[PDB]
């Protein structure tokens, strides 16, 4: 009827079973443990035995356990009673508000909607992001791909398209935290209670968006799992909401990572870098449930960690291929202070084709990457020569490319926090006049600097007013300014006087709360009887 | 046979004694499966689908019968799976037979020479590096270069000029998705019915969400569809898309049925897999039919890297390669054909005879424009007979530019090709290139192109008149 | 072969009794001729199978936990790591000489602990807990659990507080917070020690001053380190009078594999007594590019398939786990706090390595150090493009935040002219304007070791700076300018701008005015 615990390495569990072996994907319960132990049926070792992968660590495990079957996967509340909460890998609630009021659980495990519903529909998802909605235009519907290495802005920009859609949107939003850091799940947390996207207490029913959380300090087993579980939450609002969904991936990487570190205890011999042999089909087997079907759309963004800042690394370059945009963040562009740090080449979309877009957005977008790709080629000579031999095109073309560099940088709304520039959303008119403007030359009369950090360009034009004018300020420099005395200024035995008094008592708060037991100095242990008796004499 | 192990895909089947390597099997589940590894203990057997529904003790039948697709007429337009069955909901295939997946490649005396060409409408493709029927060719590149592009071009080309020729000489393609999105190959389907591609076009699509086996053997489930093609006297083209990925998936399986790996952990028989592949797409003699059997692969590399494993093995299996590259393709080069790295082994024998004669030309000013690259950026100006060929080369680079989806016929890149290598070039200022790249082939009158098609060479009797045609071009935007 | 004629078989089909009746009155006078060569037998306790290089395969233990601590018949402890179905393999905390086949090995219930409280504060640790400064045992304490799960979502709250380190470049360049994960990256003899030094010699001066409940409480885990480096430290710390805030914990390099691996956990479970009873830890896993061998050492031992560099397939979950434990709690769970500064080395600058992109990925900030510009005398040699912080703002100090953006974006300008100096053009008085500024501001930034610096000195000596007052003097003695300026200025605005946070307008004119007064020796 159950089985029990025949083997514990690591994260990976050895159950066996008399008979009644589950299936392969089923979810089975360790009873007796701390916790909540979930293990999840990965295959049939072949002797009456399955092998698992924990859903939450296995110290504590004895050989023996009774592990009790379910019949069925990991299944997860979704639904209206799921939105405005937080949930693990296997659906309990982390945000310590009740249980889940949730109707119809369901797996997280299950096929591919098919070929016969897919959507070849192509609108363009507008992001207020003026390098994301010239070069690599979104498509609403579409699979999305932040790349970039560590530290290039990929949380900042899955924030900022947070902030720019999600709120926009109408339906529902489903965030997927997938073996990423908590601080920034509390950060999330937090900052969509100070919107309005989540709502605690009476009206949690107005809520738009529901957390689902896996990071990085759950062992692998809960890190390859919880991006089926946002993914399970997405398919109920497409499938059976018949919604618009907006899922967002942080760290689609940890998904393969998380299946990778698990790998070889599972009895795989690696694959090349060192993932698992089965590398492809897993993400592929992710990537392919995010789709919209002829019921329901859900539009994913996705951030994918490239380690190194290698994008040839095999689990970035197995994901290229799933995705419709891309958004490569590059760490050259970030050194530079150029935020979005969104590599303008290397960027691609679906949407870059003038049946699609329009033609004169895109030969605005092909212009500003021909001008790029010159400047790029023509850097290379510049640093030989020292830019003075340059034929007066090759000035012009190094002129506007740099003006153009830093006009792809812009100020968010969720990046005012720690650089203190309020954000601009730009529309997407605004973005492509402004830089058919520039590549075409009506602002050459502005100098270089007064693109950086702007939103339209209507503030390019009075940045320059603003530098012009501080530029022509600064020539007084005699007196009646504020380093003299009697301004306002008191004196300074005065300031020190209006300082309050703070104490300082020496014992540090170490005698208050301690409850000191007194622990043993020697080893007791347990004989066969399980009693506890103190190390025998003898060696 | 009895399942003693099932995961990961794999199933290690106690029992089926007498069952062949390759043979498909068939499980108590409905799924199937193909014995790949026999040993004298169990089998190890590839599943075709979801593992999740084998369970140890599970029973497996042998079907007898080696793994086979439908091959035939009735298979044109239909979108398959990588085993043969359709996908796009039209029914099941009527007027088709079944054929084995795995057959020999035809010998040296099956063999004739590729003379004829293949057209794929790319002017880079068929004036420096011309394809023939029966040709490999690697369509090699990085990821997002136009690789796709090159061969939906090639495909819809080949729909364009096969309603002007005669039955015999119609080429009817096959575009082989493995592990591609499945959005992505809706999106081909949907491009190729509104071309009307879809009249000679069959699609196999072995997507991600797949199996490994079904995108191991998606190509040689095309190579079987195309070559009833190639063995009834008719011409097919067949287009690999990511081989690459094809090799991935074989890796995966070899990898989880415990075979030595190999370098970057691929087998060691993965050559021999692609070989086995690409040998199929031949010429084939006047006896056999005169059929031929023109093949694409398309290989990703990573940062130009063609010194990979799988890239150098194709490399060293395709006649020629296209090689396209990704600086090309922002600087405006698109197709982005890396001239000098893109090779053809069977070279003019197969190319257009009056392209053949105007193209000699063009390669060769293009290797002087690429040894004189650097002087391009410079302000002094050196002594006229590098400026010139850096003012020609450049609007040669400028006339091989194409747009997407809109391939030219084989006359009409002759004469844009000759109106550049003649020296009817744009040498005004270059104000008006919206006016005249497209002005020389809608100006001349229509009958050069008549006479250009159906001869097949420039004579001199109309050379005369091509460049009496050329020197009264219009572009009145001036 | 199949099972089911094999369970057919336990069915009685024997059809003689020839031998069953033969053997059964024959069996047991023949094992009283050799019982003296029979080891009695083993049910719930433990008997050494095999042992060697650290790892006891042991069989028995039938009741034995995942992760426990068994304990050798000879008194070593050991861990009960991997379970497999015929032994259990114990990895060994101590010298595996005493270790025999036939060992008994007891099984002592519980999971791996260490002890906890305020009575570590002052002491020196190894691995598991067992004080090695030979001051006897640790009174007024209690045992901890070393593998507790992180604090979650609802438990956390964001990282407000600032944790001043006293090295100026990282206060001002890549500011830490209270619950932050900050990594010191860099090569060997780069100064990662000494970063992490004045971060625990500064918040010893710093905890003398603050009311009680700000006081920073350090750790320092010196895994894999030599034991002179270590005597030396606590030399160091209780010369400066540190040690009285500080617990070191030191699994050195002749330690056990297990304990080199466990000394982080142990450290971090020491730690987290401080952030769960409402105060405030620091803790500097010293060396985290040594436990990770360790944890090789044990899991290549166990004979688990390597990976990366033979790396095991979870060494990212080994520091995840780890690090995710450094956190800022809320309100309501006291409000502790506990900021981790894990040091990772590099193989000549080799940042591209496996475990060095792992840590990468898990911590908040870098603090790069890189050996080209500790040998051109930057010291600390912080690397400025490449050491990031994820908190930025509002988690540092507010009159340094009015100050260091503008140093910020000027050695970026800096920076940026350096690719630009080989051929002395020196365009239009601004690339070899700001070629001396940054050049000012980047000997600003120097300061020396074992000394660190108060907040409100190092906001007005880098207020000197990138104000005006310092672009008469030379680029060869700003680090005796600034000397001058610290010393020279009254006392009195330090304690009004460290009692304020902020440069008021009030106290900008009187900072603006002593900034004239003083002598700087340029010449
Ligand atoms: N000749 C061309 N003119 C204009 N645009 C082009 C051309 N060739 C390709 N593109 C554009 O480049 C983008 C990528 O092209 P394509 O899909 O053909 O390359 P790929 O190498 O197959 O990419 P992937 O490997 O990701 O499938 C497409 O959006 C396409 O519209
Ligand atoms: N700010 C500084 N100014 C001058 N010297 C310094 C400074 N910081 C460190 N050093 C010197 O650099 C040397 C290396 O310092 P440290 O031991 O901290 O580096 P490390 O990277 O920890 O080296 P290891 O990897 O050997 O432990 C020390 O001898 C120290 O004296
Ligand atoms: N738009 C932006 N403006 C300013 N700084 C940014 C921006 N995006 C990213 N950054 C900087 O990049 C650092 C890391 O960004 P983050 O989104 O955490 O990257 P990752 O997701 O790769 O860790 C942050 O410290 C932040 O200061
Ligand atoms: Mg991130
Ligand atoms: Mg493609
Ligand atoms: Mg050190």
């Amino acid at each position: 009827d159950a089985g029990y615990v025949s083997q514990v390495i690591g994260p990976v569990v050895d159950v066996r079973f008399d008979g009644e072996l589950p299936s392969i994907l089923s979810s089975l319960e360790v009873e007796g443990h701390s916790v909540r132990l979930v293990l999840e049926v990965a295959q049939h070792m072949g002797d009456n035995t399955v092998r698992c992968i924990a859903m939450d660590s296995t110290d504590g495990l004895v050989r023996g356990q009774k592990v009790v079957d379910t019949g069925s996967p990991i299944k997860v509340p979704v639904g209206r009673g799921t939105l405005g909460r937080i949930m693990n890998v296997i659906g309990e609630p982390v945000d310590e508000q009740g249980p889940i009021d949730a109707a119809d659980i369901w797996s997280i495990h299950r096929e591919a909607p098919e070929f016969t519903e897919q959507s070849t529909e192509q609108e363009i998802l507008v992001t207020g992001i003026k390098v994301v909605d010239l070069l690599a235009p979104y498509q609403r519907g579409g699979k999305i791909g932040l790349f970039g290495g560590a530290g290039v802005g990929k949380t900042v920009l899955i924030m900022e398209l947070i902030n720019n859609v999600a709120k926009a949107h109408g339906g529902f939003s489903v965030f997927a935290g997938v073996g990423e850091r908590t601080r920034e799940g509390n950060d999330l947390y937090r900052e969509m209670i100070e919107s309005g996207v989540i709502k605690l207490g009476a009206e949690r029913g107005n809520s738009k968006c529901t957390l689902v959380y896996g990071q990085m300090n759950e062992p692998p087993g809960a890190r390859a799992r919880v991006a089926l579980t946002g993914l399970t939450v997405a398919e109920y609002f497409r499938d059976i909401e018949g919604q618009d969904v907006l899922l967002f991936v942080d760290n689609i990487f940890r998904f393969t990572q998380a299946n990778s570190e698990v790998s070889a205890l599972l009895g795989r011999i690696p694959s090349a870098v060192g993932y698992q042999p089965t590398l492809a089909t897993d993400l592929g087997g992710l990537q392919e449930r995010i789709t919209t079907t002829t019921k329901g759309s859900i539009t994913s963004v996705q951030a994918v960690y490239v380690p190194a800042d290698d994008l040839t690394d095999p689990a970035p370059a197995t994901t290229f291929a799933h995705l419709d945009a891309t958004t490569v963040l590059s760490r050259s562009i970030a050194e530079l202070g150029i935020y979005p740090a969104v590599d303008p080449l290397d960027s691609t979309s679906r949407m870059l084709n003038p049946n699609v877009i329009g033609a004169e957005h895109y030969n605005v977008a092909r212009g500003v990457q021909k001008v790029l790709q010159d400047y790029k080629n023509l850097q290379d000579i510049i640093a030989i020569l020292g830019m003075d031999e340059l034929s007066e095109e090759d000035k012009l073309t190094v002129a506007r490319a740099r003006k153009i560099q830093r006009f792809l940088s812009q100020p968010f709304q969720v990046a005012e926090v720690f650089t203190g520039t309020p954000g601009k959303y730009v529309d997407l008119a605004d973005t492509i006049s402004g830089f058919q403007g520039v590549l075409t030359g009506k602002y050459d009369d502005l100098p270089e600097m007064a693109f950086y950090m702007v939103g339209d360009i209507k503030e390019v034009k009075e940045k320059a007013d603003k530098m012009a004018k501080d530029i022509a300020s600064r020539k007084e420099a005699d007196n009646k300014k504020v380093s003299e005395e009697l301004k306002d200024i008191p004196s300074l035995d005065k300031l020190v006087s209006e300082i309050k008094e703070v104490v300082i008592e020496e014992d540090d708060g170490l005698e208050e709360d301690f409850k000191a037991e007194a622990l043993s100095s020697e080893t007791v242990v347990l004989n066969e009887e399980g009693k506890s008796v103190p190390l025998p004499k003898k060696n | 046979g009895r399942v003693l192990s099932v995961g990961d895909g794999i199933a290690r089947v106690y029992g089926l004694k007498s069952v062949q390597a390759g043979e498909l099997v068939c499980f108590d589940s409905g799924v199937k499966g193909m014995a790949l590894n026999l040993q004298a203990d169990h089998v190890g057997v590839v599943v075709f689908g979801n593992d999740s529904v084998i369970h140890q003790g599970d029973l497996v039948y042998r079907t007898g019968q080696i793994v086979n697709v439908p091959i035939g007429p009735g298979t044109l337009g239909r979108v398959t799976d990588g085993l043969g069955q359709p996908i796009d909901g039209k029914g099941p295939l009527t007027n088709v037979r079944s054929s084995l997946v795995e057959v020999k490649a035809p010998g040296i005396i099956a063999r004739q020479s590729v003379r004829e060409p293949l057209f794929t409408g790319v002017k880079a493709v068929d004036a420096l590096v011309p394809i023939g029927r029966g040709q490999r060719e690697l369509i090699i590149g990085d990821r997002q270069t136009g690789k796709t592009a090159v061969a939906i071009d090639a495909i819809i080309h080949q729909k364009n000029c096969n309603e002007q020729v005669p039955k015999a000489q119609r080429v009817y393609c096959v575009y082989v998705a493995v592990g591609q999105k499945r959005s992505t190959v809706a999106q081909l389907v949907k491009l190729f019915t509104q071309t009307g591609a879809m009249r000679y076009t069959i699609m196999v699509s072995a997507t991600a969400s797949d199996a490994a086996p079904l995108q191991f053997l998606a190509p040689y489930s095309g190579c079987a569809m195309a070559e009833y093609f190639r063995d009834t006297g008719k011409h097919g083209l067949i287009i690999y898309d990511d081989l690459s990925k094809q090799s991935v998936a074989y890796r995966q399986m070899s990898l989880l049925l415990r075979r030595p790996p190999g370098r970057e952990a691929f087998p060691g028989d993965v050559f021999y897999l692609h070989s086995r592949l690409l040998e199929r797409a031949a010429k084939l003699s006047k006896e056999l039919g005169g059929g031929s059997l023109t093949a694409f692969p398309v290989i990703e590399t990573q940062a130009g890297d063609v010194s990979a494993y799988i890239a150098t093995n194709v490399i060293s299996i395709t006649d020629g390669q296209i090689f396209l590259e990704t600086e090309l393709f922002y600087k405006g080069i698109r197709p982005a054909l890396n001239v000098g790295l893109s090779v053809s082994r069977v070279g003019s024998a197969a190319q257009f005879p009056g392209m053949k004669q105007v193209a000699g030309t063009l390669k060769l000013e293009l290797a002087q424009y690429r040894e004189v690259a650097a002087f391009a950026q410079f302000g002094s100006d050196l002594d006229a007979a590098t400026q010139y060929v850096l003012e020609r080369g450049a609007r040669l680079t400028e006339m091989l530019k194409q747009k997407q989806f809109a391939p030219i016929p084989i006359e009409r890149q002759t004469v844009a090709v000759y109106a550049a290598t003649k020296g009817f070039l744009d040498k005004v200022r270059v104000q008006d290139i919206v006016a005249a790249e497209e002005a020389v082939i809608s100006q001349v009158n229509p009958a050069v192109f008549k006479i250009l098609k159906a001869n097949g060479k420039i004579t001199p009797a109309l050379d005369a008149h091509l460049k009496a045609e050329l020197r009264k071009v219009k572009l009145p935007g001036a």
